[PDB]
């Protein structure tokens, strides 16, 4: 349908039309072809035809990224983070590579999206680019995590506060519980544990972001 | 107010509604007559065609070459998991690797021509639960 | 007129240029100026052609590159080699041995300081000590100056010891001693009297009187770059407080106020002053002028670009821009040279510039719209044949969707096909073909001949892609040959071939041929998509025609006419049916009847 | 493309040459349009354009272009004609009328110069007419710069036709012949006439603009010095030593110019870089002093 997406709109909706393409764009090993008629779309929707917009709801550009980011993360959301690790590392690394896409997809296209209805379009798509930072960030740790001694850090760690920490999804981490996780990357870097560069890397982000 | 809040709550609202979606089969749905987008033609439904073909497999001569000599009985078939193919003719017994083809692996053990086979999974607690699948064969004398 | 003079000289250039992207492609070791002292030698040039071998002298003239002190050598460089060539040419031949110090005795002796022989100078065995001691310091040969002066016999002999540690050092001879007692007697002896030559030799080495010029002997206006050259002292300025500092800031104004270009005159050499001076940015300015030859005044900059300066368009110095301007001229009607030059934009390694340079390329292709030069070309399977871009290399997807987007606004239908190509969105292609093959389907007859367009693309494709592991959808391909089939069933419509034109358009499956089924006929019929839905017009109608004409009643045995006449009976229930669903013309009526 | 241009070029040529118009306002106007078309043919390119476009040619090795250079052979044609004829009336026609007009015919004049450099014109319009009467007008200049003051405001008028003057006696002097017919015309001798360069600028408004505007003679009559020297075979050739005689004669303005400053010293460094390339363009002056 790329070059007539009416087609996809009417059966699927403007919203799934608007997920679709934004996969789309980002999909790897595509023709730059499809890659731009599909941004096209995204950004602005079919010309003197259908247009993409904040109508005194949120547009189904908003409804399209979300919905994009919420199917990718729907089977982790939910579940708990630790147990070692709920998820494989090749999961993992699977989920950071695709969220990385995203995140620097929106980065960006981001003057285009932010900068009422075009305002609340505007708060909308700031937070969920947040969102999706911040859930690059959350991967970015557990990324680090899997290199190696995480078990036996974990084991030794926990403490009263460790039922709270057990009991932590995901989600939870997207939307961060702070405190915990300072502590925690504190000792893998007090500790041996993280090697080279990836204790470089926690450090500044104790500094950035703690 | 928090956008990493707010974001949450997007998604979050979008995921319960997808899993609401409404049921696949309602009698209600074609009570009269069926919506259908039905065309004869390969590839007529351009856009829209649920299933292509990908690719076809031929049966590796070197698995047909133990099948040419038959005089009973002949009958195939794919076991879901093992993504394998199984071709039996009289007593023997092949299965190939679908992916491979060159990959395959033939029954000796049976002496009499082979009724049926099937996979199966194992009992809960016997000495092989463990074992991901296992194979039932019958021949007119034995299952094996 | 024409002007074939300029154009020649335009591809000479841009020949130069490609060599020169040839050569970093390849790793090799082009030079660049060098290739333009060879042309420039003939003629105007002469000035251009002393700035490039100034720039070539510069060449790895790093060596460290400290501003003064190449210009010095240059200089000094170029008053040996004047002195060797006047040495290097009969006499006696000198009659001693070739050495330097020898060789400057001959410049003073021989050349003009006697027209036969006399005044002012010192002399003593026949030689102006202090006129040899100068020069020999001019060519460069400190040391041999120094052993000129040990040797004087001379009375002011202190200056020998300020001489010998000025020749010691860096030659920004700095004790945190006698310096100071230098000047002192310069300003009291030396300053008000003496022989001209020894009075340079004090204020040069010394730095004497920061006020500047030497009376009798400077000659030349190199002489006069030379001498203030010398006088500048950029090491260890700042530190010591006095303010008889003068430092290349300074002798760069000089040079600006008035004197100006006319000052600076053989104006010829005034452009070779600026880049000595290190007025790499007025020099491309100036020689941004005459007929500056904006061509020159880019190449030169290509030059100066080479050696890694640009360190921060008649007046626009910026590298890309001086380029991306000089481009604007020549892209449309040459855009592979306009490539050629925006590539050099690389050349300033490092972020901004390469984005500034993919910018420009990105703009060249949009607008020239030259996307098979720039772009690429044809499949036949093996990819792309590369566009002059491409052999450069890499961003080149993103451009095309962006260009291929475009011409979807504009609807430059033919150059969004081939972008899509390029661009590998083969199933974009067919469906924007489709559209296309299926109006010009749909109209008036009398056309396609049998050898280019649309219905020509549409053949171009249908072979190249659909043999090769077909990614298209089977729906698009499907209406794909429809429309071929109908093409052709044009082809053999008229020009004869009445038979042939039924036996093909009842392939199609699309009109009823046998029975009344017309009506299933009808229900297939919405369905059809909307590339087909509306070419059936002429599909009836052509049938209405062939059949008419065949069925021409016969003169004077088998003659089934029955057939043939039933499918244009079919065929008008189906036109009575879909007439509203139609452009409205049953004027099939007209054709039907006799 | 401005073929529809060529067109009315064409007429002016014709006008021209015919010398119709008993306003000489009318030939102004004809001047005037033929200016901007030589112009507008080269849009500003340089010699790299020419040798990329030879280059393309090289051959035809597949489709080239090689239109401006067409062009420019087209337009050579038909000035040549009608050039001659044209050429003898737009150099009387200088001098008088218009003084004014000359505004519009001296730069006229440069454009097609440059093109149709080479060839053409320089046989024909040597001769005549025209060198002789460019190098009086030289010596002429010197006792023009004065003049200058009153006339600032004639000055308009001629600041538009002297300096296109000593730019079209500087295009002369850049290729062979042309150097050759200036000499021949007594270039040296005009200047000694003119004194300008055998005194002192500074012997002498507000001063740095007089200093400016004479340095500013200096420098371009330097460079049609330079540049006749050169030009010409600037060795053992009669050239060297002419132009050696210039700097001996004139010395210590040489030397006097090597030092100061602002655009008066802009003025000063372009007339230093001038001495510079006289000096070593001949036998190295100081090489000569030896």
């Amino acid at each position: 349908l790329l070059v007539e997406i009416e087609r996809f709109f009417k059966l699927h909706q403007e919203d799934q039309a608007c997920a679709t393409c934004l996969i789309l764009a980002c999909s790897t090993c595509d023709r730059e072809v499809s890659a731009w008629a599909t941004r096209a779309f995204f950004r602005y929707g079919g010309e003197a035809q259908m247009r993409f917009t904040t109508l005194p709801v949120y547009s189904g550009k908003h409804n399209g990224i979300c919905i994009y980011f919420s199917r990718i993360m729907g089977n982790i959301w939910d579940a708990s983070l630790v147990v070692e690790s709920s998820v494989p590392c090749q999961l993992l690394e699977s989920v950071l590579q695709e969220l990385k896409g995203l995140q620097e997809f929106l980065d960006r296209n981001s003057q285009f999206a932010g900068g009422e209805a075009q305002l609340s379009e505007k708060i909308s798509l700031q937070a969920i680019q947040q969102l999706v930072r911040k859930s690059y960030q959350a991967l970015a740790l557990w990324k680090l995590l899997c290199e190696h001694q995480f078990t036996i850090i974990v084991a030794e760690l926990q403490k009263e506060l460790q039922e709270q920490l057990k009991i932590t999804t995901f989600k939870d981490l997207v939307i961060r519980d702070k405190e915990l996780t300072g502590a925690l990357i504190a000792s893998l870097i007090n500790c041996y544990i993280r090697d080279n560069a990836a204790v470089d890397g926690i450090s500044l982000h104790l500094q950035d972001i703690c | 107010q928090e956008a990493l809040e707010n974001a949450g709550r997007l998604i979050d609202r979008q995921l319960q509604e997808d899993r609401m979606y409404p049921d696949l089969s309602e009698l209600l749905m074609v009570s009269s007559g069926m919506d259908m987008d039905y065309p004869l033609q390969l590839l007529s439904v351009p856009n829209l065609p649920e299933i292509s073909s990908i690719r076809r497999v031929p049966l590796p001569p070197e698995l047909v070459e133990q099948f040419g000599h038959m005089q009973c009985n002949c009958m195939m078939g794919v076991f879901p998991p093992i993504s394998r193919a199984w071709l039996t003719i009289d007593s023997d017994i092949f299965m190939w690797n679908y992916e491979d083809g060159g990959d395959l692996a033939y029954f000796d053990g049976l002496s009499e021509t082979i009724l049926a086979v099937g996979l199966v999974k194992p009992k809960a607690g016997i000495f092989q639960p463990h074992v991901r699948h296992l194979l039932v064969l019958a021949t007119p004398v034995d299952i094996v | 007129p024409g002007r074939s003079s300029l154009d020649n000289i335009e591809m000479a250039y841009a020949r130069q240029i490609y060599i020169y992207n040839e050569k970093i492609v390849n790793g090799h070791l082009q030079p660049n100026l060098v290739d333009l002292c060879a042309s420039v030698a003939e003629l105007d040039d002469k000035s251009i052609s002393d700035m490039w071998t100034m720039v070539k002298q510069m060449t790895d003239v790093l060596v460290r590159m400290e501003f003064v002190r190449q210009a010095l050598a240059y200089l000094e460089q170029s008053y040996k080699n004047y002195t060797l060539v006047t040495v290097f040419g009969n006499l006696h031949q000198l009659g001693g041995v070739p050495g330097t110090y020898q060789l400057v005795r001959s410049f003073l002796n021989i050349k003009l300081p006697a027209p036969l022989p006399g005044l002012q100078d010192g002399e003593v065995e026949g030689h102006p000590v202090w006129a040899l001691i100068y020069y020999c310091m001019r060519c460069g040969d400190l040391l041999a100056a120094s052993q000129v002066v040990n040797r004087a016999q001379h009375q002011l002999g202190e200056f020998k010891t300020w001489f010998q540690e000025y020749m010691n050092s860096k030659d920004r001879r700095l004790s945190p001693a006698t310096e100071n007692k230098l000047r002192l007697h310069y300003r009291r002896a030396l300053r008000n009297n003496t022989d001209p030559y020894k009075r340079a030799v004090y204020c040069i080495i010394g730095r004497c009187d920061v006020t500047d010029n030497q009376s009798e002997v400077a000659d030349k206006t190199e002489d006069y770059l030379w001498l203030k050259l010398n006088q500048v002292c950029f090491d260890d300025d700042g530190t010591s407080s006095p303010q008889d500092r003068l430092t290349l800031s300074q002798f760069q104004k000089q040079l600006l106020e008035d004197y100006g270009e006319s000052h600076f005159t053989v104006p010829f050499l005034y452009f070779q002053v600026l880049f000595l001076t290190a007025q790499f940015e007025a020099a491309v300015a100036f020689l941004f002028r005459m007929e500056r030859l904006r061509c020159h005044a880019v190449h030169v900059a290509l030059v100066l670009f080479e050696l890694k300066l640009l360190l921060k368009c008649l007046r626009r110095l910026n590298f890309v821009r001086l380029l991306m301007l000089y481009t604007r001229k020549f892209e449309s009607t040459d855009p592979r040279e306009a490539l050629q030059y925006f590539y050099f934009l690389r050349d300033e390694k490092d972020s901004q510039g390469e984005n500034m340079f993919l910018r420009c390329v990105s703009e060249l292709v949009i607008e020239s719209r030259e996307f098979d030069m720039i772009l690429g070309k044809l499949e036949n399977d093996g990819s792309r044949k590369p566009g002059v871009i491409d052999k450069f290399t890499s961003d080149t997807k993103p451009i095309i969707n962006k260009v291929a987007s475009v011409a979807e606004n504009k609807g430059l239908f033919e150059e969004a096909a081939k972008l899509y190509d390029l661009a590998k969105n083969a199933d974009k292609v067919l469906e924007l073909m489709n559209k296309l093959l299926s109006p010009v389907v749909p109209q008036i007859s009398a056309p396609q001949s049998n050898k280019e367009r649309l219905k020509n693309m549409a053949l171009s494709i249908a072979e190249r892609y659909r043999a090769q592991g077909i990614s298209a959808n089977k729906f698009v391909d499907s209406t794909f040959y429809l429309l071929l089939d109908l093409i052709t069933f044009f082809d053999e419509y008229h020009s004869g071939h009445i038979d042939r034109a039924f036996d093909i358009i009842e392939r199609l499956k699309l009109v009823p041929l046998n029975q009344e089924s017309v009506e299933e006929r009808v229900a297939a019929f919405r369905n059809f998509s909307d590339e087909i839905r509306h070419n059936l017009s002429e599909v009836l109608l052509a049938t209405m025609n062939i059949l008419f004409t065949q069925f021409k009643r016969l003169k004077g045995i088998e003659d089934r006419d029955s057939q043939l006449r039933s499918q244009a009976r079919t065929l008008i229930t189906f036109a009575g049916m879909i007439p509203y669903r139609t452009s409205g013309d049953t004027n099939a009526r007209l054709v039907q009847m006799e | 493309g401005d073929s529809s241009l060529y067109i009315i070029l064409k007429k002016l040529l014709d006008f021209i040459l015919k010398t119709g118009g008993g306003f000489q306002r009318v030939r102004t106007h004809l001047y005037g349009s033929l200016l901007y078309y030589l112009q507008i043919a080269q849009r500003p390119d340089e010699p790299d354009t020419l040798e990329a476009a030879k280059k393309t040619m090289w051959e035809r090795l597949t489709a080239p272009e090689d239109v401006f250079s067409k062009l420019q052979r087209e337009n050579i044609a038909i000035i040549e004609s009608y050039g001659a004829a044209l050429m003898e009336v737009v150099c009387r026609d200088a001098c008088d009328g218009h003084e004014i007009g000359r505004m519009l015919a001296l730069a006229l004049l440069d454009r097609i110069v440059s093109v149709d450099k080479q060839q053409q014109w320089l046989l024909y319009l040597s001769n005549s007419g025209y060198l002789k009467v460019l190098v009086d007008s030289l010596v002429e200049d010197d006792r023009t710069l004065q003049s200058l003051l009153t006339p600032q405001p004639p000055l308009l008028k001629a600041l538009y036709t002297y300096e296109s003057k000593m730019a079209f006696l500087t295009r002369v002097a850049k290729i062979q012949q042309g150097a050759l017919e200036l000499l021949r015309s007594g270039v040296i001798v005009r200047l000694a006439q003119c004194q300008v360069y055998d005194m002192r600028p500074e012997t002498d408004m507000f001063i740095p603009t007089p200093v400016d505007r004479y340095r500013q003679i200096l420098l371009p009559a330097l460079q049609l010095c330079q540049v006749i020297l050169t030009s010409s075979m600037a060795q053992h050739l009669q050239a060297a030593g002419q132009v050696l005689q210039f700097l001996i004669s004139h010395s210590d303005t040489i030397q006097a110019i090597l030092r100061c400053q602002d655009v008066s010293a802009g003025s000063l460094q372009e007339l230093a870089l001038l001495t510079g390339i006289i000096s070593k363009a001949a036998l190295p002056g100081i090489l000569s002093e030896l």
